[PDB]
RNA sequence: AUGCGCAGAUACCGGGAGGAACGCCGAUGGCGAAGGCAGCCACCUGGUCCACCCGUGACGCUGAGGCGCGAAAGCGUGGGGAGCAAACCGGAUUAGAUACCCGGGUAGUCCACGCCCUAAACGAUGCGCGCUAGGUCUCUGGGUCUCCUGGGGGCCGAAGCUAACGCG
């Protein structure tokens, strides 16, 4: 489950600078992740509608921060984009 | 290696409503098994309605486990018959030799399960009677020791163990009745594997039905020539009379039958 | 006859009748009493009077075998299982002991109209 | 509330997180092994909660009677 | 690998060679699963408050330890197993907190 | 009445099976977009409250349309029915009684996957922010915790709002 470490680290990997201790990348990393693992559950399970739920109003923010990131700089953007993986 | 049921075609012209089933060991038997004569006509008198046939297989299997009481068997797996209510599983004996053997409820390619004089209550191994754990499932079940599996509770999900007396233990039976069996007798333990089949829907009457191998059946088919009831007419008859100088559909059969009071109650009828 | 000295009484009772009854030291009885048994019917057999009665017959039996002491068995409730219960005590033939079970549900089985308006 | 016995004084310090305590747990079993009450633990929410989560694990594996044949009535 | 404490109790009729088998099975199973002991405790043999297991006593065990996590509903399975098993109980390792001081 | 019992019941004792439910605790109490959600245990999970002020840098409020979500009833196949139980059958009724009462018993009620979205869907009162006495109680997070502070629930409650309640 969540494994605040590896965490840690990755928020990390992506803050390109390591002072980013809350920015649009880590937004990022997070939710992005967090979607992941999360949905692949919601797979195996088929019914929590409840949580399916929140989980959407979650992905729907985060896009929407993106949103934003492109708003002002889409470039180092889709950077982003690219070493993530999702909306392709 | 279990089996879809539900599968249906769909608007192929009235080829409607056509379930299939797929068992997925599919491989095809093996070695031991011979064939049935073509029976319907018999001892050379001819008899019993329907009756047709269509392509030959025909089985062998095990009805009887005391015989190596004990040699664990792994599923060798699944497959089955042109015959049986329910499936089988191949399975095969520590010892080399294998055998075909019922097919409980779903049990496991290459699980190993067994019985004899302790068997462990899993489905799947089976045990004399008094091994019985009252409330527990099986099936297969004989009464009178070594008159073999009496009582193969065909696709038969249905031998629950109700508790015991005597050298007797009790047994609610498909019908919906319970009867008794001496302890030391048996019961393959657990359950069938075949019921969905049971509800198996099939196409073109003619076409299925006669692919199963039975042909007809034609009640005061006018011309009562025989027929008991009437005919020559249109209206249903009245007397209350069927087939073969018949009693109509509502009278016994059983008697002293030394059979009966012998063992079970619940006498025979249900309610669903 | 068995006689044990000691044994229970069973006082059950409804509201239109109640029941009692003499069981040994174990589990099983020997006789006993109730509403209609007192030579009633309908109602009535649930008053806390006929509970003194049959209570009443419950003894004289009660003696009539090798017993008198009892622990009291108490289940549900009798419309006058006092005037009963007391009748008990009152022929004394030994007023013992008094067990609580009325043995309560704990949610389970919805009952019928009765106590559905109780909802 | 009514005071003429009370419990929350009955033993002090009292790891809630626990099951093995025969004894202290007893000390809320009045008769028929209910759950002698607020009204006698006078143990805040947070009391009458895990206080009870426990009371529930004791029965749980067992030995307390979650109720009882009363003796006495 | 969290830790969880294992209380969990088995039937009173044992005795000698049986307590061995049983308890042992106890062992390599957790193990097999991924269990290893932190508390290696029980209290022997005792009564209850309510006839369970058709008795009036039977033998406790407790050892509370490390795990891999999810495992436990699986060992636990494996456990009330063996019948005697008279009752299998699994609970995440927590312990502070002190009332009335 | 009734229906069930001397072919022994109704009560008491022991044992068996299973379905459902879940007592005290448990509350005028809690969590949830809503619906609604509880014996404990464990698996995975989501909303969400407080404090350091550390990060980003206004990205945010709204939501026609759609998209997923959910009472109970009922349908679909496959399980299951201990009890309860429209329907049905009785018995009691009045003049009538198809219903209010007592005696019965199906479907359904329950589980899985699919399907209906249904409404006195309620606080009959859209959401998002900020401005205007206090008093009281209760749960919950932080503290110099006679209390204070953030949050959360009922109650009293100036101004004020309304045709009037009553909101506050």
């Amino acid at each position: 489950p969540i494994t605040k470490e590896e965490k840690q680290k990755v928020i990390q990997e992506f803050a390109r600078f390591p002072g980013d201790t809350g920015s649009t990348e880590v937004q990022v990393a997070l939710l992005t992740l967090r979607i992941n693992r999360l949905s692949e559950h919601l797979k195996v399970h088929k019914k929590d509608h409840h949580s399916h739920r929140g989980l959407l109003m979650m992905v729907g923010q985060r896009r929407r921060l993106l949103r934003y990131l492109q708003r002002e700089d889409p470039e180092r953007y889709r950077a982003l984009i690219e070493k993530l993986g999702i909306r392709g | 290696k279990f089996k879809p049921y539900t599968p249906s075609r769909r608007f192929m012209t009235v080829a409607d409503f056509s379930e299939i089933t797929k068992t997925e060991p599919e491989k095809s038997l093996v070695k031991p098994l011979k064939k049935t004569g073509g029976r319907n006509n018999q001892g050379r008198i001819t008899v019993r309605f329907r009756g047709g046939g269509h392509k030959r297989l025909y089985r062998i299997i095990d009805f009887k486990r005391w015989d190596k009481v004990g040699i664990p068997a792994k599923v060798a797996a699944i497959e089955y018959d042109p015959n049986r209510s329910a499936r089988i599983a191949l399975l095969h004996y520590v010892d080399g030799e294998k055998r075909y053997i019922i097919a409980p409820d779903g049990l496991q390619v290459g699980q190993q399960v067994v019985a004899g004089p302790d068997a462990p209550i899993q489905v799947g191994n089976a045990l004399p009677l008094r091994f019985i754990p009252v409330g527990t499932v099986v099936h297969a079940v004989e009464l009178e020791p070594k008159k073999g599996a009496k009582l193969a509770r065909a696709a038969g999900t249905s031998a629950q163990i109700q508790g015991r007396e005597g050298d007797y233990v009790i047994l609610r039976l498909p019908s919906g009745e319970l009867r008794k069996v001496h302890g030391e007798c048996y019961a393959t333990v657990g359950a069938v594997g075949n019921a969905d089949h049971k509800n198996i829907v099939l196409g073109k009457a003619g076409r299925s039905r006669w692919l199963g191998r039975r042909p007809h059946v034609r009640g005061a088919a006018m011309n009562p020539v025989d027929h008991p009831h009437g005919g020559g007419e249109g209206r249903a008859p009245r007397g209350r009379p069927p087939a073969s100088p018949w009693g109509w559909q509502t009278k016994g059969l059983k008697t002293r039958k030394r059979r009966k009071p012998s063992s079970r109650f619940i006498i025979a009828r249900r309610k669903k | 006859k068995r006689q044990v000295a000691s044994g229970r009484a069973y006082i059950h009772a409804s509201y239109n009748n109640t029941i009692v009854t003499i069981t040994d030291p174990d589990g099983n009885p020997i006789t006993w009493s109730s509403g209609g048994v007192i030579g009633y019917k309908g109602s009535r057999k649930g008053t806390p009077y006929a509970a003194q009665l049959a209570a009443l017959d419950a003894a004289k039996k009660a003696m009539a075998y090798g017993m008198q002491s009892v622990d009291v068995i108490v289940r549900g409730t009798g419309a006058g299982r006092e005037q009963a219960i007391r009748a008990l005590q009152a022929s004394g033939l030994q007023v013992k002991s008094i067990v609580d079970d009325t043995p309560v549900p704990h949610n389970g089985c919805r009952p019928k109209k009765k106590f559905r308006k109780a909802s | 509330p009514s005071r003429k016995a009370k419990v929350k004084a009955t033993l002090g310090e009292f790891d809630l997180r626990d099951y093995r305590n025969v004894e202290v747990l007893k000390r809320f079993l009045s008769e028929t092994g209910k759950i002698l009450p607020r009204r006698r633990t006078g143990l805040s929410g947070k009391e009458q909660r895990i206080l009870a989560k426990t009371i529930k694990r004791a029965r749980i594996l067992g030995l307390l009677p979650f109720t009882e044949k009363l003796v006495r009535k | 690998m969290r830790r969880y404490e294992v209380n969990i109790v088995l039937n009173p009729n044992l005795d000698q060679s049986q307590l061995a088998l049983e308890k042992e099975i106890i062992q390599r199973a957790l193990e097999n699963y991924g269990a290893r002991v932190e508390k290696v405790e029980e209290l022997g043999l005792r009564r209850l408050a309510y006839p369970i297991a058709k008795d009036p006593q039977g033998y406790f065990l407790w050892y509370q330890v490390e795990m891999p996590e999810d495992r436990v509903n699986d060992l636990a399975r494996e456990l009330r197993i063996r019948d005697n098993v008279r009752r299998v109980m699994v609970v995440k390792s927590q312990e502070p907190f002190l009332a009335n001081a």
